[PDB]
C-alpha cells in the first residue's frame, strides 16, 4: 500500500502468471505475452524467508513450572499462583497479536515496494523512448520486437538504438 | 505503432484473510498459521522418559503404596499422574503435599538408599489390614512403623550422618491413634512424641489421640513430613512414641523433571512437546493448546488463529 | 501564459505534540490521549453488584458481628471494604486472614445453611458483653459457643456429611482464656481441645490460658479457622474443651466476585470498570489512575499521557 | 517523512484548506483556485481509523487478582506479589511507550505516502503536457481553464488534447 | 559534451553485521552495544551506603552474634552478605529466616532502642561458652537469656506500649533445653511456655526437652521469631519458663534498602548500577550480567549481544 | 532497501567519501569532483540520534525484589519464585530481540530514504537539462562547469539559463 502499485497505479495482478510474483507483459508486431521477473520475485520471497526464519522452529525449552489448575480452594498463594500465569499469558498474546500485524503490514508494504522499484528501473532504462501510462505501462515509441522486448526484460536494452526513431514519434504533431 | 509494456504482479484465485496495524481484513495471495491448535491426543513416549503413573500419585510412589511396588529407583523427564489413581494403603495426609509432590517431581528420580538405624526399645515393621501386600497385612514399603517392646517403650535417640555428595530426601511420619484402642496397643503408654532434627533444622511433632472419619475403613491417620539432609550435616530422630521412621533417604537430583495430570494415552512416537491434551507440534512460535505444556513448545497465547501474510496482498482480476 | 497546478495537504493553527521513533516532539495536526488519568470519584452501582460493607469488613459479616447483621446471605460482584470499619463483637484474630477474606471474596456470597450438630454435653449459646445484639450480650451470629452442662463436659464427637454439589466452608474456632476465671467457669476442667477433620483433612488446636492486652476491655481471644468440605465428604468435630462450633457452612461459589478496599462514595450510575478512586470510563487502552481494577479496564501503566498521532504532521504556512 | 512529500520537497501545509487533508491549488487564466481530493484524505483517514479501531474501546475483563497494597509488614510473600505486579506494569508501560513511538512515526509515513502518491498520479496524468518546479507544482504548458483543471482533479483530462500545445510551449526557444 | 553528476553515500571498509526483521545477517556502517556483559568486579562503595557484612549475616547482626557488635544501629542501602559469613554465638534457627531477613533488609537499619521490661521472679542475663564476648561467656547482645531465681519461676507477664510514630520490630526466642541437665538447672521446673501477644495479634510457643546435632560442641537450640507493633498498639508478654526476651525494639523504616550475596570486594569508586559480580556501567538498555541488580541498572536479558545499526547499509566498492 | 537506492540503483557505497554519508560525485570540463551533502547526511544522522536518546543512559531503578538463587530445597513457594523471574527475563529478552530487529530494519530503511530524496530533489532540480542513466547519475546535456556544478549541489542552479543548450543536445539526432 505505502509505495502506490499494488493496489494503486497497478489496477489488479495478474491470475495468469504463475512462475513468479512480479513481470511484464507486452503487446507488439509479434503478438502479446507475459514473462516473469524472477529478480524481483525472489527479493520479495527471500524477505518473507527471513521473517519466517525468525518465527517458524525457534520454541524455548521449559521444565517444571508452576501448576496451573487447582482443585481445592486455598487463598493468597492460589490468587498469586493463577495471576502470574495469567498475566504472562495476556503479556504473550499482545506479543503475538502486535507481531502478526505489524509484520503484515510491512510485508504488504516491502512487496508493494518490490513492484515499485521493477516498475522504476524498467523506466529509467526506456530513457526517451517511452513515456508512463499511469496505469504500470509504457508506450514505447518504436517497434519492439519480441527480442527487443527480451532486451527490456534482461537489461540489455540499449535506448541510443531506438531513440531517433522514439523521438520522431514522441514528438511528431 | 510501436509497442506497449505492462508491469504487473500475480493474483490468485484463492486469497487468504490477514490482520494488519491498519486494517482488520485485507486479502494477501498465501498465510501461514502461526498457532498451533490440535494435538493428536497421545502424549509421545519419545524423547523425554514418561513414567506413567497409572493407578499410582507420585507420593503413593514415593511412600511405597503396595500396588506403587513396580516404582521403585525409577526415573522420569515426566511423571504422568492419572486422575484413576487412587491410594490403598494406611490414610494419610502431608501438610504441604504441594511442595513435596513438586521437589520429588523436580527432583526426578524414586531412587531410595536403605540405612540401618540402630532402632532398639521397639518392636519395628508394624503393618494393618488396610494396607495389604501380597496378600498379607504390611505398610508403606519405604516408612517403618515403629512400636513397644514387652509392653515398654524408652526414648529413642538415632543419628545418621549425610557422607554423600547429594541432598538426602527422609519421608517420615506420626501416627495419630484413633482412641485409647491403638494408644496403649502399639506404644504401651498414654503419651509419644517426635522431633526430627539436623545442624540446621528441628521439626518436632505430636500425635493425636482422635477418630477421623474412616478412610478404606480406618479412623486413624499418619502425617506425613519430610527432611533434607545436606553433606556434613546430620539427621537426628528423638521419639517417645508414635514414629513413623524412615529405612533410608532418597536421592535428590537436579535437572529438567516435572510432573503432569494428564489422562491422555502414551503412544510410540517421537514429539518435543508435550501437553495434558497429548503432545503437539512444535513448528509454530504459538499454541492455544494448553498453558501448562513440558519440552521445547509453542508459547500458550489466547488466539484460536495468528495468520502471518506470506505472500502480497491479492488484487484480482 | 500555461497554468500551475500545487499538490499540497492541510496545515492547522493549534498542533499537538508527539512522541516517534526517531524524535522525542513532533508536532502533528491531531492526536488522541490514550491514557485515561481522570475518576469521577465515585463508584458507580451499576453494572456489576456492588455491596458497601460500611462499617463491616467482609470477615465481620462473614463472622457475623452484630452489626453487620444487614449482611446474611448477600450477594456481590465487588465488595467494597471502608477504612473507618471497625470490629464491636468478640476479640479474635484469624491466621491466614488474608486468605479466608480471599477465598470467601471470591465465592461472592454469604449464602449460610444452619445446620444441626448434636451438641449434648456441653450448654450451647455462649455470650458476652464485649458482643451487644439488641441491647443484649451476644455472640457472632454463625458461631456457637460450647460451654460446660452442671460442672461437667464429655469428648464431644459429632459429625456432619457433605451430601451437596458444592464445597462448604465451616467457619469454626477456639477461646483462649484470660486466666482460670475464664478456664473453670464455661468448661469444668483445666484442659481443653479441638481437632476438626475429613476424609482428606485434619486441624487440631490447643487452647491457650493467658491474658491479652484489653481489646474493647476483653483480654481472652478467639482463634478463627477453616474448613472445606467437599461433596461426598464428612465434616468431624472431635473437642474436650473451647470449641468455638460453626452453626452450619457458607456455600462456596466460583465466578467473577472479588473485594476491594475504598473509601469512595457509591454512586448511581453505571461504568464497567470500578478502581479505588472510582469508576472510570474504559475508552482508553491505558489508565494511571489505579492499578487496582475490577470489570473491563484500560490497562495500568505508569505514563500520565500517551498521545497517539491521528493526523499528519503539522507544517505550518 | 520517509516519502519526502510532507515537510520535504512540498514547503508547508495549508491552513485554508478546510475541506480535505490533501489537494490542489491552482492558477489559470481563470484566477487561482483550491479544492480538496477526497480518495487521498479519505486513505490516509481510513488507515488512522484502523488504527483507532484496534486500541479504542478493547478492553480486558479481570476480577479477583492479587492484593497490591499493603498494611502489614510481612516479607517473602509481600515481596513477591509486590515484585510480580511491578514487572507486570513495567512490560505494559513498555508495551504502550513503544506501541505509541512505533504507530506515530507510522502514521506520519503513511500520510507523506498520501500526499506522495497523490502528487504521483497527477505526474503521469499530465504526460508531456506538464514539468514539475521541484516544489509539488506543475508548470503545465497550455491554457488550462477551470473545466480543463477539473478535469485533472476528476481524472478525465485528456493529455492528447493539448499535447501539441504543450509541446510547442515546452520546447521553444 | 556536457557533464555527468552522480548521486551516491558513503561505505565503510569495516562493517558490522546486524539483525533485522527480514535478515539475520545484513552489513551496516556502524552498530552498538546494547547488551552490558563486563563488570570491573567490584561493588563501587558509591553512591549507594553499602554495608559489608564481612563474616556476618544480616540475621547475625540483627541478633547481635559477638563477632557482629560493630554493626550495632548502622543503615545501609544495600547489605552485602558474604560466603565465607558464620555464626559464633549460640546456635538457634528462625522458621522463616528468609521473611525475617528480608524485612530487616529493606527496612535497611539496625537501630535498636533498649526498653526496661519490668522482669522480676527470674535471672537475667544468662550466658554461655559457645558466645564468647571478650574473652567471657555471653549471649546475643540484643536478647536476655532469662532463667530462675533461688529454684524458683513464677509466670510472667510483662507489657510494653508503642506510643512510636513507627512499627517497633522486637526479636524475641525460646530455649529448646539438651535434656533435664539444662531444664531443671536454668529454669527450676519440669515444663516452660511462651505468649507473645498485642492487640492484633499472638505468638504463642512451646519449648523442646531434646538433643540436638552439637553445633559448634552445643547441643540444644534456641528458636528465633519475630512481632512487630504498630504505633497505640502494646506487646504482652506471658512467660512460664524459657524466654529469650528481647532488650528492646529495632525501629522499622521504609525505603530503598537491600540485600545482596556476593563476594566482590568493594572498591573507591562511583556506579549506580550494582550486581553480584560487581557494579556495571549503565548507559546500555539491557545487561546479561546478573538477573540481580540494584540501583539504576540495565534490565536483564538473555543474549549476550544486541547490536542496535548507527548507520545505512554498508554496501563495499 | 525499501526505496530502491542503497544496494539497488546505486551500485554501491564510496569509501573515499569520508566527510559526509550522502553526496555528489561528477565530471565535467574541468575534471572530477566529489562533495558532501550535509543536509541529508545530518538529516540521517538525526534520526538515529533520536533512536539512540530513546534507549541509551534511560534505565530503571530497581531495589528491594525477590530472591533469585537458592540453596535449600523448598518447593511450591520457590518455585513460583523462579517462574516468575524465568516469565519476566523471557519477556525482556523478547522486547529487547524484537526491538533491535525493527529497529534495524527502519535505519537500513530510512537511509534508503535519505539517499533517495536526495536523488529525486537533484532529478527534478535539472527539469529538461539531464537525463537519469539509471545508476544514481545524471547526463547533464549542456557544459557545467566547477561552479554550475556547486550551483546544482547548493540549490541555485537556474535550470532557464542552460535549456537551449540542453534541449539542443537532447533531442538532437
Ligand atoms: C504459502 O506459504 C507457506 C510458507 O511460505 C508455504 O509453505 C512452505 O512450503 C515449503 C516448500 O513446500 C515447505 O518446505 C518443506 O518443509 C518440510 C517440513 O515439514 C514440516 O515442518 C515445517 C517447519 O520446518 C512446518 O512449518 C510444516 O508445517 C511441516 O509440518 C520439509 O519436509 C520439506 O522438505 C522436502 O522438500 C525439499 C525440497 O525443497 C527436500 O529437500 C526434502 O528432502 C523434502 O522432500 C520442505 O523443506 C514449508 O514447510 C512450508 N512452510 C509452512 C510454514 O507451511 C506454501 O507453500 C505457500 N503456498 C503457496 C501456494 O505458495
Ligand atoms: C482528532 O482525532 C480524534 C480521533 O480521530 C477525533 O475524535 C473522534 O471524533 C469522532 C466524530 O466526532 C467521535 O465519534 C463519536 O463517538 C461518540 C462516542 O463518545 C465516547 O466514546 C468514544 C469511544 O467510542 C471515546 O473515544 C470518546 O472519548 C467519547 O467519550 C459517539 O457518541 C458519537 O456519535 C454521535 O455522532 C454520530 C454521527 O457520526 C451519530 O451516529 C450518533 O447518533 C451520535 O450523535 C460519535 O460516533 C469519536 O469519539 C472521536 N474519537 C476520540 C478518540 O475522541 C477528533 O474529532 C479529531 N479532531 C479533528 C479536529 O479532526
Ligand atoms: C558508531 O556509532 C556510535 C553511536 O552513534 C558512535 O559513538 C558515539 O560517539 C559520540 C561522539 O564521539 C559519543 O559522545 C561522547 O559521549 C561521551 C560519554 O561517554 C560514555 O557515555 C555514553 C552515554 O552517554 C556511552 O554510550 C559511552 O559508551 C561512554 O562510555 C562523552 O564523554 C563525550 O564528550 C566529549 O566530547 C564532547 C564533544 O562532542 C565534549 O562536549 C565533552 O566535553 C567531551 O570532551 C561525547 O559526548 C557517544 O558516547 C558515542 N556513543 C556510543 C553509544 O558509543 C560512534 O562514533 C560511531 N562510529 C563512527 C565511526 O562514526
Ligand atoms: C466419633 O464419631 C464417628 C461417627 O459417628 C464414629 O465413627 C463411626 O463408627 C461406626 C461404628 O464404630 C463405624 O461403623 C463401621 O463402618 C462401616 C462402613 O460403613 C460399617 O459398614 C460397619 O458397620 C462398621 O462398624 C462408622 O463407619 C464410623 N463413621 C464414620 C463417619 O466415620 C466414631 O466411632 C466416634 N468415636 C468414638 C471414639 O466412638
Ligand atoms: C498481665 O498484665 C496486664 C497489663 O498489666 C494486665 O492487664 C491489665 O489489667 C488491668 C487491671 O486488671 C486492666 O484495667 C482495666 O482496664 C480499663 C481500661 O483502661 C480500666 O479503665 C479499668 O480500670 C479496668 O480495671 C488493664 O486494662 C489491663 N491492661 C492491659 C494493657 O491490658 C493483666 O491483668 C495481667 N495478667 C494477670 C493474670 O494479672
Ligand atoms: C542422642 O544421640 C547423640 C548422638 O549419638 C548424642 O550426642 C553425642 O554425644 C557425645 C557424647 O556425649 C558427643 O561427644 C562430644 O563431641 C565432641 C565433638 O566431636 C567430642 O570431641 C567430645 O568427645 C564430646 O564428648 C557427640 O558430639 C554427640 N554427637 C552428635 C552427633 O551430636 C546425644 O548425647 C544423645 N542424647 C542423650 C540424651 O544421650
Ligand atoms: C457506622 O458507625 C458510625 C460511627 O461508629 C461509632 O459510633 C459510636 C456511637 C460508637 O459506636 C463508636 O464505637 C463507633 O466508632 C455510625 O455513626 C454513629 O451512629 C450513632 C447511632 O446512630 C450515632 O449516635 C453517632 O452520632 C454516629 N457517629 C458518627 C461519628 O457519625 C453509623 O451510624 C454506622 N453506620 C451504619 C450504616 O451502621
Ligand atoms: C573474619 O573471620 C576470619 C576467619 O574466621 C576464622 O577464624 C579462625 C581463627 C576461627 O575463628 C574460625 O572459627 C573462623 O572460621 C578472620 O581471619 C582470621 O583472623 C584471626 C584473628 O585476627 C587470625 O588468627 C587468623 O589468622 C585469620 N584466619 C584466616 C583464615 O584468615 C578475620 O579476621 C575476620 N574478619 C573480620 C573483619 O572480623
Ligand atoms: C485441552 O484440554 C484443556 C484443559 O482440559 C481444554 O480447556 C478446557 O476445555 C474445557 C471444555 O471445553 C473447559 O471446561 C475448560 O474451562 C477449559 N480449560 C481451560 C484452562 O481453558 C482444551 O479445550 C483442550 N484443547 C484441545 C485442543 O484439545
Ligand atoms: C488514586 O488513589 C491512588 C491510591 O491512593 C493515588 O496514588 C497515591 O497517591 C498518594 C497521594 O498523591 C501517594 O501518597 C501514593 O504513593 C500513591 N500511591 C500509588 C500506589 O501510586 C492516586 O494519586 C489517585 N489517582 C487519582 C487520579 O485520583
Ligand atoms: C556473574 O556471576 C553469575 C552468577 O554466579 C554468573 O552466572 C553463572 O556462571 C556460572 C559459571 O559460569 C554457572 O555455573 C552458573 O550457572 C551461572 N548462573 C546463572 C544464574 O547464570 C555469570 O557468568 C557472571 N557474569 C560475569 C559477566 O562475570
Ligand atoms: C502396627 C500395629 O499395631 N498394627 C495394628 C493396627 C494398628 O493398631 C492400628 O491401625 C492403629 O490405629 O490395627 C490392626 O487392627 C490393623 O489395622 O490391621 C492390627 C494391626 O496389627
Ligand atoms: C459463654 C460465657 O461463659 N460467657 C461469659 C464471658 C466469658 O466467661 C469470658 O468472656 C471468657 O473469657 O464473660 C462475661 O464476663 C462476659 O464477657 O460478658 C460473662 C459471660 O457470661
Ligand atoms: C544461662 C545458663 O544457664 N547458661 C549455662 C548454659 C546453659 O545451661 C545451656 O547452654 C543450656 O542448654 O550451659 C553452660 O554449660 C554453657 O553453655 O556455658 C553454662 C552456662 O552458665
Ligand atoms: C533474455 O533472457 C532469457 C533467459 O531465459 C533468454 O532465453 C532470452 O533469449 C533473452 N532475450 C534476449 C532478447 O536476449
Ligand atoms: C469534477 O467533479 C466535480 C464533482 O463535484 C464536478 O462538480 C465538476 O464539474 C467536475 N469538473 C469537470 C471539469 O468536469
Ligand atoms: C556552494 O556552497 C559552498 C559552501 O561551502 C561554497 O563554498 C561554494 O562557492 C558554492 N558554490 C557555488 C557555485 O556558488
Amino acid at each position: 500500500g505505502i509505495f502506490g502499485a499494488i493496489a494503486g497505479f497497478i489496477e489488479n495482478g495478474w491470475e495468469g502468471m504463475v512462475d513468479g510474483w512480479y513481470g511484464f507483459r507486452h503487446q507488439n508486431s509479434e503478438g502479446i505475452g507475459q514473462a516473469a521477473d524472477l529478480k524481483s520475485t525472489q527479493a520479495a520471497i527471500d524477505q518473507i524467508n527471513g521473517k519466517l526464519n525468525r518465527l517458524i522452529g525457534k520454541t524455548n525449552e521449559k521444565f517444571h513450572q508452576i501448576e496451573k489448575e487447582f482443585s481445592e480452594v486455598e487463598g493468597r498463594i492460589q490468587d498469586l499462583e493463577k495471576y502470574v500465569e495469567d498475566t504472562k499469558i495476556d503479556l504473550w498474546s499482545y506479543n503475538a497479536e502486535l507481531l502478526v500485524a505489524l509484520e503484515n503490514q510491512h510485508t504488504i508494504d516491502l512487496t508493494d515496494s518490490e513492484m515499485n522499484k521493477l516498475f522504476e528501473k524498467t523506466k529509467k532504462q526506456l530513457r526517451e523512448n517511452a513515456e508512463d501510462m499511469g496505469n504500470g505501462c509504457f508506450k514505447i515509441y518504436h517497434k519492439c520486437d519480441n527480442a527487443c522486448i527480451g532486451s527490456i526484460r534482461n537489461g540489455t536494452y540499449d535506448h541510443d538504438v531506438y531513440r531517433d526513431e522514439a523521438l520522431n514519434n514522441r514528438f511528431q504533431i | 505503432p510501436g509497442a506497449t509494456l505492462c508491469l504487473g504482479h500475480h493474483a490468485v484465485p484463492n486469497g487468504t484473510i490477514v490482520k494488519t496495524i491498519t486494517n482488520d481484513q485485507i486479502e494477501v495471495t498465501n498465510a501461514t498459521e502461526l498457532v498451533q491448535s490440535s494435538s493428536t491426543g497421545e502424549i509421545c513416549d519419545s524423547p523425554h522418559q514418561i513414567l506413567d503413573g497409572e493407578n499410582c500419585t507420585l507420593i503413593d510412589a514415593l511412600l511405597g503404596d503396595p500396588q506403587c511396588d513396580g516404582f521403585q529407583n525409577k526415573k522420569w523427564d515426566l511423571f504422568v499422574e492419572r486422575s484413576k489413581a487412587y491410594s490403598n494403603c494406611y490414610p494419610y495426609d502431608v501438610p504441604d503435599y504441594a511442595s513435596l509432590r513438586s521437589l520429588v517431581a523436580s527432583s526426578g528420580t524414586l531412587e531410595f538408599n536403605n540405612e540401618s538405624f540402630n532402632w532398639t526399645g521397639v518392636t519395628q515393621n508394624g503393618t494393618s489390614s488396610a494396607c495389604i501386600r501380597r496378600s498379607n497385612n504390611s505398610f508403606f514399603s519405604r516408612l517403618n512403623w515403629l512400636t513397644h517392646l514387652k509392653f515398654k517403650y524408652p526414648a529413642l535417640n538415632v543419628t545418621m550422618p549425610n557422607n554423600e555428595k547429594f541432598d538426602k530426601l527422609y519421608i517420615w511420619g506420626v501416627h495419630h491413634p484413633v482412641t485409647d484402642n491403638d494408644q496403649i496397643f502399639p506404644y504401651a503408654q498414654a503419651s509419644g512424641r517426635i522431633t526430627v532434627s539436623t545442624k540446621r533444622s528441628q521439626q518436632t511433632v505430636i500425635p493425636n489421640i482422635g477418630s477421623r472419619p474412616r478412610v478404606r475403613n480406618i479412623p486413624s491417620r499418619i502425617s506425613i513430613y519430610w527432611t533434607i539432609v545436606k553433606p556434613g550435616d546430620i539427621l537426628l530422630i528423638n521419639s517417645t512414641g508414635n514414629l513413623i521412621a524412615p529405612r533410608g533417604y532418597f536421592k535428590i537430583r537436579s535437572g529438567k523433571s516435572s510432573i503432569m495430570r494428564s489422562d491422555a494415552p502414551i503412544g510410540k512416537c517421537n514429539s518435543e512437546c508435550i501437553t495434558p491434551n497429548g503432545s503437539i507440534p512444535n513448528d509454530k512460535p504459538f499454541q492455544n493448546v494448553n498453558r501448562i505444556t513440558y519440552g521445547a513448545c509453542p508459547r500458550y497465547v489466547k488466539q484460536n488463529t495468528l495468520k502471518l501474510a506470506t505472500g502480497m496482498r491479492n488484487v484480482p482480476e
